[PDB]
């Protein structure tokens, strides 16, 4: 039982965006669905709901007249057609299922970013050891958020710390994803950091150590 | 396909059944008859009749219950007689009824089966639930083997695996004759029609009402359920349909869901529609789509006559043509057809689409307009009359107005309006907007009443009518509304900030505000047809909806929903412990 | 509408302690409250529906209570895993409303940081920019000061810090302060240092490098 959001990127203010939530592992056709948004780094806000059939749709006051909730029960997808997008709409948009009681199953959330700025892919630089040892990846100058940085295509997880990014002096974001390994394992293991900035379709695999 | 019907009257015809919806009757069956299909049969609603059969064994190893609702000779649930051949050595010698736990009603008859055995060893009273029923098991096979040591003098066949297990016991007067043991605590579940394995709803040998996947239940899972987030009834994601006495998630091979039960065919009030893979019977809300043959070329009938006319009742779309000739209107006495009753022409007040043409050369003298063809909106013109005509209205002496109130289109064909010397309003008509493509030359309007003579008496369209013209007199007989449209009638304004039935607008068409909105003054009462689009609730508000009363006893997924109204008439919820409902929010406010 | 006000906003407690979260609703709501758990960068997880009713396969330590206005969420024995922000949800009224959340974090033993310095990437310097990263792996409490010295000169107004959330396993923190310069100013100096002063350090630690 899972939900998958899609389409949440970057829009210019006044823009438009059709979010999409792919339902699987359950009878999507039988459950009333909802969108819930979360502006960084604040609380939860119900944004819209839809009838199982779809006959009845409800919008929260902030979003009314702008967003339009829909669903295609055949394509097993749900939609949020957001229009006349205000900066105040930048949030992570969760698509959630109303169970018998409560929102039992939720998707991963897609991040919409209302901004006049254009997209810039990150530069990936190696943070090399030593003087346990530590190594990283500098994911410098990028826009918008988010970037996902994995290690050894996921094979490495323990002692890893992907830091929260910081908006710089420039209109650009930057983060560092560091990993702490046992001192010995330096002339032993290969460490590759895999960075992905979806808005700029940037897919960088940077080798650290060898 | 678990449930199948059973024969009533008592080569070979077979049903690979599980539950037999009626009687299992095996009469005059060969010695070399393969009975593998009977291997899935567990329940028999009626009776089991095994008469005059040459097969050496009857194999029903899953047969657990025989309801005996229908009984053979008005006495038996199991009738086994003459299953032997007088000269042939081939005869019934064993009954594989190992799992036969009970017979709900009816008796047992097992006689004159010359080689059938082990029946005298069986305790029929441990099976036969009916206290006053008869058990006749004499005149069968002789010189048969004793019941194998592991079967303590009770067996269905000689084998160690085929013995009769005793399930019946003495019941305490707190069980009402339904128990798994003698102790007063050992009573059966309310939904067992008979005996027990244990106390739970699953442990039943037969269900009193329904079988929702192992558990005997009274009700098949409810189709709608109150949704707390949506504040209304919503399709239940746990819904099952009544296919026989079993609860089924999906309806079987070509079976349409209706109300809550799996049905063979759709009722007249509803229509077959696919939605989420399942075929359901949606209500029409009045008239359901019906298709009638029609007249003209290709068709049997020539004109709408007194006899054929009745075969157009409730018909919304005609799969052909319509011909109104003098022969059908005045009646043909050569083939003894009477004259057409004008009040019988009112069967076309339901017609919306004609696939082919509409030829009207005759019409009653007191009927001055084609008012019956009011609901007619579109004319296809797949089949055409004369030179290629879709609309033909000629030689109609007593027709004053066209009366086609809601006609919007005529897909293909040619117009013919001639010799209707009393007809007006047709002059103003914008045929370019009605007929698709070029109307150049393919428009025939001649020898009717001229505008000069129409205007002189006052025969002109309403001031509320558009440039496009009109169908006749009054605001209703318009083609397009200048301002707003009511129920087809052109109006100046909808009842927005005044008036008895309050309205709202959509594409210059007035629709009334939901009965539950409070009539607002100096502002709109609603902004949609919904019970949720109200400006204010005239009674109570259950979340987004204006309701007649607060939810009180409405079943939800987690049980009944009870709510009370606020000082501000809002449906606030009752306390969890209020099992009957409440006055207010406290526990002291619980109803009972 | 119904306002949901959670108390406290931040909560600190040791592993094993009985953690309590409150929730008061502006108007009457009966037992129509849901409780959510939101671990960093993840979607909320439904813990309690009803108001006391437990969701399938949610650890037994989680419990709910209350009716009408005041509510409680209780964690029998606080676990390292339990670190997250907790939310309220009224579903008795339209719109459905949530609380502001209660950030529950682990009060643990003092843990000194592992200081690490990282001199600029040659590829970065190729692009004409120099970033020196300072890493403070696994420490507690989250309060740590980091000074930047470039040729012993205090470099204030060119560095950015960033701290990870509490650890799911060891309940620690990690800080990343970065001094950024143009390849110019960078070559114009040699000794670059980190002056880390933490509660778990008697003396302030310095991790330096030379160009
Ligand atoms: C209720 O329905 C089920 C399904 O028809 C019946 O159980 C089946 O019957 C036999 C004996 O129990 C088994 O071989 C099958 O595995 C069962 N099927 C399923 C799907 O459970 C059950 O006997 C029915 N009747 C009652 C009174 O419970
Ligand atoms: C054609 O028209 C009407 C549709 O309403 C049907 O007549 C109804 O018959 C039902 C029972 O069959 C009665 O309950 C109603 O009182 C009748 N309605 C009216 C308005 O009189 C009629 O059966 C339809 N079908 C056919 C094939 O004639
Ligand atoms: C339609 O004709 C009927 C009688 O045939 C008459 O009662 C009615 O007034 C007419 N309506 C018009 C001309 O719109
Ligand atoms: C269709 O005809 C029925 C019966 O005369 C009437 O109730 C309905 O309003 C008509 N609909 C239209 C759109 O003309
Ligand atoms: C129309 O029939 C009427 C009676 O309905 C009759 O009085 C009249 O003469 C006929 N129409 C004519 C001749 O224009």
């Amino acid at each position: 039982v899972q939900l998958v959001e899609s389409g949440g990127g970057l829009v210019q203010p006044g823009g438009s965006l059709r979010l999409s939530c792919a339902a699987s592992g359950f009878t999507f056709s039988s459950y009333a669905m909802s969108w819930v948004r979360q502006a960084p780094g604040k609380g939860l806000e119900w944004v819209s709901a839809i009838n199982s059939q779809g006959k009845s749709t409800y919008y929260a006051d902030s979003v009314k007249g702008r967003f339009t909730i829909s669903r295609d029960n055949s394509k097993n997808t749900l939609y949020l057609q957001m229009n006349s997008l205000r900066a105040e709409d930048t949030a992570v948009y969760y698509c959630a299922r109303w169970g018998d009681e409560g929102f039992d199953i939720w998707g991963q959330g897609t991040l919409v970013t209302v901004s006049s700025a254009s997209t810039k892919g990150p530069s990936v630089f190696p943070l090399a050891p030593s003087s346990t040892a530590a190594l990283g990846c500098l994911v410098k100058d990028y826009f918008p958020e988010p970037v996902t940085v994995s290690w050894n295509s996921g094979a490495l997880t323990s002692g890893v710390h992907t830091f929260p990014a910081v908006l710089q002096s420039s209109g650009l974001y930057s983060l560092s994803s560091v990993v702490t390994v046992p001192s010995s394992s330096l002339g032993t293991q290969t460490y590759i950091c895999n960075v992905n900035h979806k808005p700029s379709n940037t897919k960088v695999d940077k080798k650290v150590e060898p | 396909q678990a449930v199948c019907p059973g024969t009533l009257n008592g080569y070979k015809l077979y049903e690979r059944c599980e539950v037999v919806m009626g009687n299992l009757e095996i009469v005059l069956t060969g010695h070399n008859a393969d009975l593998s299909f009977l291997q899935w049969i567990r329940e028999v609603t009626g009776y089991v009749l095994v008469a005059m059969n040459e097969f050496s064994t009857l194999p029903l190893p899953n047969l657990r219950v025989v309801r005996g609702t229908q009984v053979y000779d008005g006495k038996f649930a199991i009738f086994v007689m003459l299953n032997y051949n007088t000269n042939s050595s081939h005869a019934l010698r064993q009954l594989r009824l190992t799992q036969l736990t009970e017979i709900l009603s009816g008796g047992v008859y097992i006689e004159k089966n010359d080689k059938l055995c082990h029946m005298d060893t069986i305790d029929w009273r441990d099976i036969v639930r009916d206290r006053d029923a008869e058990i006749v098991v004499k005149d069968n096979g002789r010189s048969c083997p004793p019941c194998h040591e592991v079967c303590k003098g009770r067996c269905w066949g000689p084998g160690s695996e085929d013995c009769q297990t005793l399930t019946k016991t003495i019941c305490a007067p707190q069980c009402n004759g339904h128990c798994f043991g003698p102790n007063p605590n050992q009573c059966c579940h309310d939904e067992c029609a008979g005996g027990c394995s244990g106390p739970q709803d699953t442990d039943c040998f037969a269900c009193r009402h329904f079988n929702d996947s192992g558990a005997c239940v009274p009700r098949c899972p409810q189709p709608l359920v109150y949704n707390k987030l949506t504040f209304q009834l919503e399709p239940n994601p746990h819904t099952k349909y009544q296919y026989g006495g079993v609860c089924v998630a999906s309806c079987p091979h070509n079976f349409v869901v209706d109300q809550t039960s799996c049905v063979r065919a759709c009722p007249p009030d509803k229509m077959e529609v696919d939605k989420n893979g399942l075929k359901m019977c949606e209500p029409c809300g009045g008239l359901c789509p019906k298709a009638c043959e029609g007249t003209g070329s290709g068709s049997r009938f020539q004109t709408v006559d007194s006899s054929n006319i009745d075969g157009f009742v409730n018909c919304t779309k005609i799969l052909g043509n319509l011909d109104f000739l003098i022969t059908g209107l005045n009646g043909d006495p050569w083939h003894k057809i009477p004259a057409l009753d004008p009040e019988k022409l009112n069967v076309f007040r339901t017609v919306r689409e004609i696939t082919g043409y509409l030829n009207i050369q005759s019409w009653p003298p007191h009927m001055h307009n084609f008012s019956v063809f009011s609901n007619l909106t579109t004319i296809g013109g797949r089949s055409l009359y004369n030179r290629g005509f879709s609309l033909l209205i000629m030689k109609n002496l007593n027709v004053t107005s066209l009366g086609f109130r809601s006609l919007k289109e005529i897909s293909a064909g040619r117009i013919y309006i001639s010799a209707n010397r009393q007809l007006c309003y047709h002059h103003s008509l914008n045929w370019t907007k009605v007929l698709r493509g070029p109307t150049e030359e393919r428009l025939d309007i001649k020898h009717n009443r001229p505008r000069r003579d129409c205007v002189a008496e006052g025969k002109v369209c309403d001031p509320l009518c558009s440039s496009g013209g009109c169908w006749g007199p009054g605001p209703g007989q318009c083609l397009s509304c200048r301002n707003y449209s009511r129920g087809g009638v052109c109006v100046t304004h909808c009842n927005f900030l005044n008036g008895e039935p309050r309205e709202f607008a959509h594409e210059a068409e007035c629709f009334s505000c939901h009965p539950e909105c409070q009539p607002m003054e100096g502002t709109a009462t609603c902004n949609g047809s919904g019970s949720d689009t109200c400006a204010q609730c005239a009674h109570f508000r259950d979340g987004p909806h204006c309701v007649s009363s607060c939810p009180h006893g409405v079943l939800g997924a987690k049980g009944p929903i009870y709510k009370y109204p606020d000082v501000q008439n809002e449906c606030r919820p009752c306390h969890e412990n209020c099992t009957q409902g409440c006055k207010g929010p406290e526990l002291q406010d619980c109803l009972g | 509408d119904i306002q949901m006000t959670q108390s406290p906003s931040s909560l600190s407690a040791s592993v094993g302690d009985r953690v309590t979260i409150t929730c008061r609703a502006s108007q009457g709501i009966s037992n129509w409250l849901a409780w959510y758990q939101q671990k960093p960068g993840k979607a909320p997880k439904l813990l309690i529906y009803g108001a006391s009713s437990l969701q399938s396969g949610v650890p037994s330590r989680f419990s709910g209570s209350g009716s009408g206005t005041d509510f409680t969420l209780t964690i029998s024995s606080l676990q390292p895993e339990d670190f997250a922000v907790y939310y309220c949800q009224q579903y008795s009224s339209f719109p459905t409303t949530f609380g502001q959340g209660t950030k529950v974090e682990i009060k643990r033993t003092v843990a000194a940081p592992s200081v690490f310095i990282f001199p600029p990437s040659d590829e970065q310097l190729k692009s004409g920019t120099a970033s020196v990263v300072c890493l403070l792996n696994n420490f507690y409490p989250r309060e740590a000061k980091v000074q930047w010295k470039v040729d012993n000169a205090l470099q204030s107004g060119n560095s950015q810090e960033s701290v990870t959330e509490q650890d799911s396993k060891d309940s620690t923190y990690s800080l990343s302060s970065t001094l950024t310069l143009s390849k110019a100013d960078y070559e114009k100096h040699k000794v670059y240092a980190c002056e880390v002063t933490h509660q778990g350090l008697s003396s302030p630690v310095t991790k330096s490098f030379n160009r």
